[PDB]
RNA sequence: CGCCUCCUAAAAGGUAACGGAGGCGCCCAAAGGUCCCCUCAGGCGGGACGGAAAUCCGCCGGAGAGCGCAAGGGUAGAAGGGGGCCUGACUGCGAGGCCUGCAAGCCGAGCAGGGGCGAAAGCCGGGCCUAGUGAACCGGUGGUCCCGUGUGGAAGGGCCA
């Protein structure tokens, strides 16, 4: 995972909706019904992929560690300042554009994505290039 | 010998006294000196005509006047009192 | 003295007009001349206060009116990024005539005048045709002797000139005071 | 009773007039100025410790 | 476990939480007045003792440097940087409003005496502002020169500071 040197404790919880879309190599994996995702278990798609892929050429990105998720104590009672810090990782929730690259040319990528989120932890879709986009 | 929770309480003791100012002087009505109609404390009001900052940002009716809200648009908020009637 | 004065006066005066339009045919213009011109030196932190300070006095008097007291290092050059206000501003914004004398005696008169003093400094000035050169070491006895041994060296001046673009300026103080070698 | 002492104002035998005030820099230096009731306004002085 | 600042108060304002964050219980004798001047960091290019960063020259710039102190607001059309002269950081006071049930705390034109900065059109009843704060009793001191337990005085004592 990676939310390195951040600056703050810990975030809140709401979801609904946001920003991902486009394209950016053909080789997508979009989310669709989640929310936040581990940064762990993303790494875990980016191994299943990378060594999927004959293990060398580059996927490419997607989604951040992004937030602080906090289970405070250890198992406790409440009442904590709420503190500890624990678990880090990203806030998708609309279907969104996760992109990976790596040149396998084929349902190969398919599967590598099948797994990686098969895996991953939601209803999600996959898919390529299908309306580009302009921009200034 | 006793498994009974565990002490745990580290501490956010922050506060901040309730608070006022704003834009707080109806459009237009019966506005006389001595009448306090916006507080600022900053300067997003330019005390226009028989409009008083007061020693601290303070918008005071500096005169009988009707309420003059005086957007000067960019220039910035201007605050006015128009001559009673 | 008065002597180098009419000097410079003329050396100008007329190698003005000179270049003026053997190549310029603006309007005779600050096409280029010079105007006023700031000196600066060594920076007080140089200082032993009292001593070097009053010396850096002696100095800046004689050579062009204006002598140094006893305060050179406060906020002080201390270690590294350590350092405060900057009450060390010693410096000779003197701006015109005098200036001239001066291009003279000095840049004409005593420009090569100690230790191999040659002078094979490329793009002299360059920041926009202004100056740049200011010698690293005094005009050793641009008047007086030992008032003090180590007394005074890091010296360097600069001219508020108007021979904008650089081969220009070049023409400039080149055939004016001298521009020394490629 | 830090550097932050407090002193008041008293005018020629003819009234005084208070407001602490300091130690600090330039300590007992105190002459100052402030009109009493005396006369209409007059020096007054201050000092008064 | 009192106060200031920011979030959550969810858009008026305004509200818990063992909810997040983070400061103050100083002073500044002149950062207190006003008159006159000035005007950032940082980028670049060129330079004595330099020599990542002084000091000076040359350009560039919703001003992000700056304002004792934390945040936030403001804001160089300076509250900011420099010089001159000076105390109002005045007493008497205030109409009329901020908020608040209590008491609080807080904003203030203008009339008077009285000065100070300009020649003056005027600013000055502390500071650039939002924290540096404490009833009531009790008792002290500088008044005052009101009261005194028959009268003169006085122990003592009423209001002021």
């Amino acid at each position: 995972r990676m939310k390195y040197r951040k600056q703050q404790r810990g975030r809140l919880k709401g979801a609904t909706k946001g920003g991902d879309y486009v394209a950016f190599g053909d080789y997508g994996l979009v989310a669709l019904e989640p929310a936040w995702i581990t940064a762990q278990q993303i790494e875990a798609a980016r191994v299943a992929m990378v060594r999927h892929f004959r293990r060398g050429g580059k996927i490419f990105i997607r989604i951040f560690p992004d937030k602080p998720y906090t289970k405070k104590p250890l198992e406790v009672r409440m009442g904590k300042g709420k503190g500890n810090v624990e678990g880090y990782v990203a806030v998708v929730k609309p279907g969104r554009v996760m992109f990976e690259v790596a040149g396998v040319t084929e349902e190969q990528a398919m599967e590598a994505l099948r797994i990686a989120g098969h895996k991953l932890p939601i209803k999600t879709k996959i898919v390529r290039r299908d309306a580009y986009d302009e921009a200034q | 010998m006793a498994h009974k929770k565990g002490l745990g309480s580290t501490r956010n003791g922050r506060d901040s006294q309730a608070k006022r100012l704003g834009v707080k002087r109806y459009e237009g009505q019966v506005v006389r000196a001595g009448n306090i109609l916006v507080r600022q404390r900053g300067t997003r009001f330019k005390p226009g005509k028989n409009v008083g900052m007061g020693r601290d940002f303070t918008l005071f009716a500096l005169v009988d006047g009707v309420v003059e809200f005086q957007d000067r648009g960019r220039l910035g908020r201007y605050v006015h009192v128009r001559p009673l009637a | 003295m008065p002597l180098d004065v009419a000097l410079k006066r003329k050396y100008y005066e007329e190698v003005r007009p000179e270049l003026i339009r053997r190549f310029g045919y603006q309007n005779v213009w600050e096409v280029p001349r010079l105007e006023k011109v700031v000196i600066n030196q060594g920076l007080g932190e140089a200082k032993e206060d009292a001593r070097i300070l009053e010396k850096a006095a002696q100095e800046l008097a004689l050579i062009t009116g204006q002598k140094p007291a006893v305060t050179r290092a406060k906020k002080s050059i201390s270690n590294f990024k350590l350092r405060k206000g900057m009450p060390i501003g010693l410096r000779v914004t003197l701006r015109r005539d005098r200036m001239w004398i001066f291009l003279e005696k000095l840049l004409n008169v005593a420009l090569p005048r100690i230790r191999d003093f040659r002078g094979l400094n490329p793009n002299s000035f360059d920041g926009r045709g202004n100056y740049n050169l200011g010698l690293r070491e005094q005009l050793i006895f641009p008047e007086i002797t030992y008032d003090m041994v180590d007394a005074l060296r890091g010296m360097d001046i600069a001219v508020v000139t108007t021979a904008e673009t650089d081969e220009e300026a070049r023409a400039l103080l080149e055939l004016l005071g001298f521009p020394f070698r490629k | 009773r830090i550097k932050l002492l407090l002193e008041c104002t008293e005018c020629k035998r003819r009234n005084y007039a208070t407001e602490k005030n300091k130690r600090n820099t330039p300590n007992k230096l105190e002459l100052r100025k402030y009109c009493p009731w005396c006369r209409k306004h007059t020096v007054h002085r201050e000092v008064k410790i």
